[PDB]
């Protein structure tokens, strides 16, 4: 019940903004996260945010370039990606926590997903 | 019936309100509203953190130590705390951590406030699993002038 959008082609150094919208009355009781996967490679944790939106956690590879934010009134999370570079190229997925009211650390370090988005391709030129 | 009422940060982290890094008057009003006119059972450190009896409630303090205030009732075991409540429709257990552990298996109802914060602490509300607890009420709120974080009230009933 997650649906990503945004994405596509961006020049190196550029910015892209993704969104992930949910259907369901319980969305705002769950942490949410962004991940990225390139064909034949590991899925990689990118960002997580708590249920109410106040607290975030990022991978070191995107820290200070990417920001995750949340709008519970619109049942949506966002990924703002600045200073993009070729190795940021991947399919990006949003996922809902399977457990309510966990920290960003628990979401990342003790995986439990209730739902995944379809994914959106992000392609960074050089 | 026995009920627990608690304020939980993420990962069920709990603490003494006067040292939690938030300001949530709406939750304090929720607590008062749901405990008023009912016995409250609390542990010693919770007693000390409050600093005074809660008005309009029978205050019962569960501790292994002798009592230090005649305004409240001092008991030494879970069964004693319950007996001390007498014949009432609902007993409110108000923490802290070890008290919540002790009473959870005897409880039918939970009043939880979830707070949108990550706070370090080694004390947690005990695990309550969806299998055992049906959520029968939820009420979401955002931060505002008075309240520092998103908070969500929830009532659960033992299946
Ligand atoms: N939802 C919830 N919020 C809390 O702050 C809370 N606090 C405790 C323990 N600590 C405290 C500390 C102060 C007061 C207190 O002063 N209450 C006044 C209103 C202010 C009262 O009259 O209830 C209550 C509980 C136990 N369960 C809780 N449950």
């Amino acid at each position: 019940q997650l649906q990503e959008s945004g994405g596509g082609l961006v020049q190196a150094g550029g910015s892209l903004r993704l969104s992930c919208t949910a259907s369901g009355r319980t969305f705002s009781s769950y942490a949410m996260g962004w991940f990225r996967q390139t064909p034949g490679k590991e899925r990689e944790f990118v960002a997580a945010i708590t249920w109410g939106g106040s607290t975030t956690l990022y991978a070191d590879s995107v820290k200070g370039r990417f920001t995750m934010s949340r709008d519970n009134a619109k049942n949506t999370v966002y990924l703002q990606m600045n200073s993009l570079k070729p190795e940021d190229t991947a399919v990006y997925y949003c996922a809902a926590d399977g457990s309510q009211y966990r920290s960003t650390y628990s979401f990342r370090d003790k995986p439990d997903y209730g739902s995944w988005g379809q994914g959106t391709q992000v392609t960074v030129s050089s | 019936m026995i009920s627990l009422i608690a304020a939980l940060a993420v990962d069920r982290v709990i603490g003494m309100e006067n040292a939690m890094p938030w300001n949530l008057p709406a939750d304090l009003a929720w607590f008062k509203r749901n405990t008023l006119n009912k016995p409250v059972i609390m542990g010693r450190h919770t007693w000390e953190s409050i600093g005074r009896p809660l008005p309009g409630r029978k205050n019962i303090i569960l501790s292994s130590q002798p009592g230090t205030d005649d305004r409240v009732t001092w008991v030494k075991s879970v069964d004693e705390a319950i007996a001390a409540c007498g014949d009432v429709p609902e007993i409110m257990v108000i923490g802290g951590g070890r008290v919540y552990e002790q009473f959870l298996p005897k409880a039918q109802k939970l009043y939880l406030t979830h707070i949108d914060a990550e706070v370090e602490g080694d004390t947690h509300f005990p695990d309550y699993e969806p299998d055992d607890w049906e959520s029968v009420f939820s009420e979401f709120h955002d931060a505002d002038a008075q309240n520092s974080h998103s908070y969500c009230f929830e009532i659960l009933e033992r299946r």
